[PDB]
């Protein structure tokens, strides 16, 4: 009845899956859209015990040949129990996760796994890429204002990013690195890292293989522009040590021109990249998911 | 829920994980 | 200046925890305790772009020989955290002070194993621990399990319920006890509470619960549960050590290695035709009331696998 060979796991409301099932009708390939925001109240999964008995509105769809992964109010139930409201949430995430480790296992490539998300650990990933011989900043995870007093006195002048991500980069400047300043990471662990001084710049692989590069230089002028094929190796290199299929890294270069991986992201957006600078995302991204279909 | 017990409580049904 | 030779991942509260130092001392060994639920106020980490630039309160651990992982506490809902008054308080940043502090301490665990550090149970098994794949995972590989359904539609579960005869409902991922599917479940207004979450449905296995123990490829003992029926005022649960055919020793030894455990408590019941019917792999399985209540000796097994590693 419906194609159930290229799946897109998100919301209908979100303009990336849009785009993505654009590309795809486009392309030839009508997908199946698994809005998982309907599982329990509207929509129906059943699981068998056999890896095939997956069954979405009544319909089985084991094996799909491709998948792109995409994606509550409850402040009440947090607040009258949130021990069973966070139990209840961890059976819903649980079944999804299933179904997708399942369609993984069968052969189904899942373009960004949740398995990557073990290596996607930012203050463990880091540390894959260096230990693997690529160029990451000189960066430091830490409560410990003693460290950050020597790392900075190692290093120079420095930046300092939220753990986890969300906010701003900022600079840290000398008259944080006093008592009163530098005593608040006694409980709040930020990430700090040698200043950067070159141009920021955004690169996407998909299948080892790079699409684009854009600096992103008042308002946002970012533009396309071209690297060096050591650079693009390297970039490959990174996304198959993390374990993704599409990733938009960011990338910063030292004065000394050579550039350092700063962070690839479990699923980056493009919509606001390639609007901005002329260049084609979802195309290429659409390209690999029907690729996988032949085999 | 229709495992109503599900958050009843040190929940110790979930000691061995 | 200290042996981070082993080190038992967990709060030194636990009793397993205090089981496996214990153990490990009477063998000569000062194992380590990285207590994660003291991180932001009474411990410091620091780690550097370099897989071995890790520093807990101001020493150097690159590279334990041994884990011994009994609970990162991840959530606030875990066995051993106490965080009732914080989530009562404000519990979005509750959970935003768990979840930073599991990615670092996440980071140390996989580093470590990076580092070729022995890491009994490493959290990465997560991905096959998930249940709904586990049971797949292992029957599809040859291990029988219980004819299953995990579910939110109440029509799936009386078609399988046709299917099967009797059957059990229990957690998805876990959090409270299994029951019979009884012909109230079945009336629509509370089988329609499906919408809320899915439910795992299971034939009703009759024969008895075996647990089962492997380390590193090796079946420790294998315990039978029994519920004694006999006396109704006061029932009583023996456990008793008893002999499992080589052919159960490897199949459980298999079932270990493909979820990706070192140490693993694994449930496994018989049916009516008397043949085991694999339950569950755990992650951090509990040996403490198995050992009391059948005479036998798990903790042991594991303080000298984990020694082993330092050799
Ligand atoms: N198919 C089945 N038939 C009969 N009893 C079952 C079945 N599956 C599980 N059980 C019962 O549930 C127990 C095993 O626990 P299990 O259901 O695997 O974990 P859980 O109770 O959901 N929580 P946890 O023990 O923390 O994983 C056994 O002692 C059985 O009595």
């Amino acid at each position: 009845n419906l194609d159930t060979s290229i799946v897109v796991v998100g919301s209908p409301d979100d303009l990336h899956v849009q785009s993505v099932t654009e590309g795809l009708r486009a392309r030839g390939h009508e997908p199946y859209v698994f809005d998982t925001q309907r599982f329990p109240e509207e929509m129906t999964v059943s699981l068998g015990e056999q890896g095939a008995s997956i069954f979405v509105d009544g319909q089985q769809i084991a094996r799909p040949a491709a998948v792109y992964l995409r994606s509550v109010d409850a402040d009440k139930a947090m607040q009258d129990n949130w021990r069973r409201t966070l139990l209840a949430f961890r059976e819903r995430s649980t079944l999804m996760s299933a179904v997708l480790l399942r369609w993984e296992e069968a052969g189904t490539a899942v373009y960004n796994s949740p398995r990557a998300s073990a290596n996607i650990t930012k203050p463990f990933q880091l540390a894959l890429l260096r230990d693997a011989g690529l160029p990451v900043p000189r960066s430091l995870w830490t409560n410990d204002p003693e460290a950050v007093r020597r790392f900075h006195a190692e290093v120079g002048d420095c930046i300092y990013k939220p753990v986890a991500g969300g906010a701003r980069t900022r600079k840290l400047e000398a008259k944080d690195l006093e008592a009163d300043r530098i005593e608040r990471l006694s409980a709040a662990p930020v990430c700090f890292q040698e200043l950067l001084t070159g141009d920021d710049v955004r690169v996407y692989v998909i299948d080892d293989q790079v699409i684009c590069a854009l600096r992103i230089v008042a308002e946002e002028r970012i533009e396309a522009i071209e690297i060096s094929d050591e650079v693009k190796d390297q970039c490959v290199r990174a996304a198959k040590l993390v374990g993704l299929r599409y990733t938009g890294m960011d990338i910063k270069a030292g004065a000394d021109g050579n550039y350092r991986v700063l962070e690839l992201n479990a699923s980056a957006m493009f919509r606001g990249f390639e609007g901005r600078a002329n260049v084609d995302i979802c195309g290429p991204l659409c390209d690999a998911l029907i690729a996988q279909t032949k085999r | 829920l229709f495992i109503e017990d599900l958050g009843k409580v040190t929940t110790l049904a979930i000691g061995e994980e």
